[PDB]
């Protein structure tokens, strides 16, 4: 949820 | 407690090729992914690479694609990244990071030149000469940067600062300053710890008067 | 790929008073999830960058409560409610919305403080440098404000501007001030021909240099 998320 | 420990840094000639490694710790290296990040001479910041908990997704900039490859081994708890054809522009401080919600947790850094010069390690001098003295440490004549300035390995950490290096005639001069009671010196011995990482030099100058 | 510009590019504040820290991208930066991911970074003088602040305005665990983040379209904003000494080092706003991820140039933060005069310490060269040849005479300005200072060098009273190679550090955290070294290279020919070494620090805390010598 609030950890950025992947590329 | 969460340490992160970069290695492999050094001098490379343009062209050439060269692995950085990781060493983490004090977490369960499995779970979270994670990136470097570099940092060039004139202080910018430079994401590089990416990969998920598991080994996968491998992604990077442009700049850098189809020349690095980072990888990682969960069970020796240990970040890979393999550099080739490296430029000038790769030129920096290069940065292991646990990665989860930004970048979490950054190491302190380990030091890739890119140049046709040749390794210099430093010549270091002791600087010599009221309650209160400073003393100092010249190192002279080394080439590529870093090197790191301590005292007494350590324990003397307070009234301690050290001069950035400055480059003249391609080689850097740095200076460190030290303030210590008068009572300490010289009844008691103050050391001056130069280590050059690039030439694996470390010199020990004592301070005399 | 996405631009990150900052503003300004330095600060000057007094502790207790307001930091603001301006982020502007070149374009929206919402993921696909519909989520912007702005973040904010502190190098502190020395040190590796650190996390202050991740989506917008999430402080990162450990982040005192003056740290506060805003904004939406293309302008980002930090703020610093009551600056302390150890909040100086330069702020990058960064975006992991876009691939690829681009920091900003970064903004430093200088601390205000009383105006302080240098304490100078002068040192002939060493034994084990002159019988390299050469001779280097080193003078350090140590615990000053403001940053800018000047130094002259002396040779048997005369003034002496070839040679020398000034250095400057970054503010320090514990006392806000600066340092600095002066390096006056001779070769030993040259130091043994003379006697009297003197460098002179002038800095806006008095119109009276101070001196500090040494013979031989
Ligand atoms: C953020 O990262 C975590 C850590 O693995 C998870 O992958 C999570 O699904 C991510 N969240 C988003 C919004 O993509």
């Amino acid at each position: 949820p609030d950890t950025r998320p992947a590329p | 407690e969460v340490k992160l420990v970069e290695s492999g840094g050094g001098l490379v000639a343009p062209g050439g090729s060269l692995k950085l490694s990781c060493a983490a710790s004090g977490f369960t290296f499995s779970s979270y992914p994670m990136s470097w990040v570099r940092q060039t001479p004139e202080k910018r910041l430079e994401w590089v690479a990416y990969i998920n908990n598991g080994g996968g997704n491998p992604y990077y900039p442009d700049t850098v694609k189809g020349r690095f490859t980072i990888s990682r081994d969960n069970a020796k708890n240990t970040l890979y990244l393999q550099m080739s054809s490296l430029k000038s522009e790769d030129t920096a401080i290069y940065y292991c990071i646990r990665q989860y919600y930004g970048f979490d947790y950054w190491g302190q850094g380990t030091t890739l030149t890119v140049s046709s010069a040749k390794t210099t390690p430093p010549s270091v001098y002791p600087l010599a000469p009221n309650s209160m003295v400073t003393l100092g440490c010249l190192v002279k004549g080394y080439f590529p940067e870093p090197v790191t300035v301590t005292w007494n390995s350590g324990s003397l950490s307070s009234g301690v600062h050290t001069f950035p290096a400055v480059l003249q005639s391609d080689l850097y001069t740095l200076s460190s300053s030290v303030t210590v009671p008068s009572s300490t010196w010289p009844s008691e011995t103050v050391t001056c710890n130069v280590a050059h990482p690039a030439s694996s030099t470390k010199v020990d100058k004592k301070i005399v008067p | 790929d996405v631009l990150m510009t900052q503003t300004p590019l330095s600060l000057p504040v007094s502790l207790g008073d307001q930091a603001s820290i301006s982020c502007r991208s070149s374009q929206t930066i919402v993921h696909s999830n519909g989520k912007i991911y702005l973040e904010w970074y502190l190098q502190k003088p020395g040190q590796s960058p650190k996390l202050l602040i991740y989506r917008v305005s999430k402080r990162f665990s450990g982040v005192p409560d003056r740290f506060s983040g805003s904004g939406s379209g293309t302008d980002f904003t930090l703020k610093i409610s009551r600056v302390e000494a150890e909040d100086l080092g330069v702020y990058y706003c960064f975006q992991g919305s876009h691939v690829p991820w681009t920091f900003g140039g970064g903004t430093k933060l200088e601390i205000k403080r009383a105006d302080a005069a240098p304490t100078v310490s002068i040192f002939p060269p060493s034994s084990e440098q002159l019988t390299s040849g050469g001779a280097s005479v080193v003078c350090f300005l140590n615990n000053f404000y403001p940053k800018d200072i000047n130094v002259k060098w002396k040779i048997d009273g005369s003034e002496r501007q070839n040679g020398v190679l000034n250095s400057w550090t970054d503010q320090d955290s514990k006392d806000s001030t600066y340092s600095m070294s002066s390096t006056l290279t001779l070769t030993k020919d040259e130091y043994e021909r003379h006697n009297s070494y003197t460098c002179e620090a002038t800095h806006k805390t008095s119109t009276s240099p101070i001196v500090k010598s040494f013979n031989r």
